């Protein structure tokens, strides 16, 4: 989930907006 | 600050700051 793709590995914009509502 | 290792407290800023008006979920456990 977020946590695994954008803490234990490095974040990035493409993946922060799927989350967006 | 999107491009690095965000997590707990930094993780939802980033959110906030990016998604801006039409917000977003945060599911740390899906």
């Amino acid at each position: 989930g977020i946590v695994e793709q954008c803490c234990t590995s490095i974040c990035s914009l493409y993946q922060l907006e799927n989350y967006c509502n | 600050f999107v491009n690095q290792h965000l997590c707990g407290s930094h993780l939802v800023e980033a959110l906030y700051l990016v998604c801006g008006e039409r917000g977003f979920f945060y599911t740390p456990k899906a």
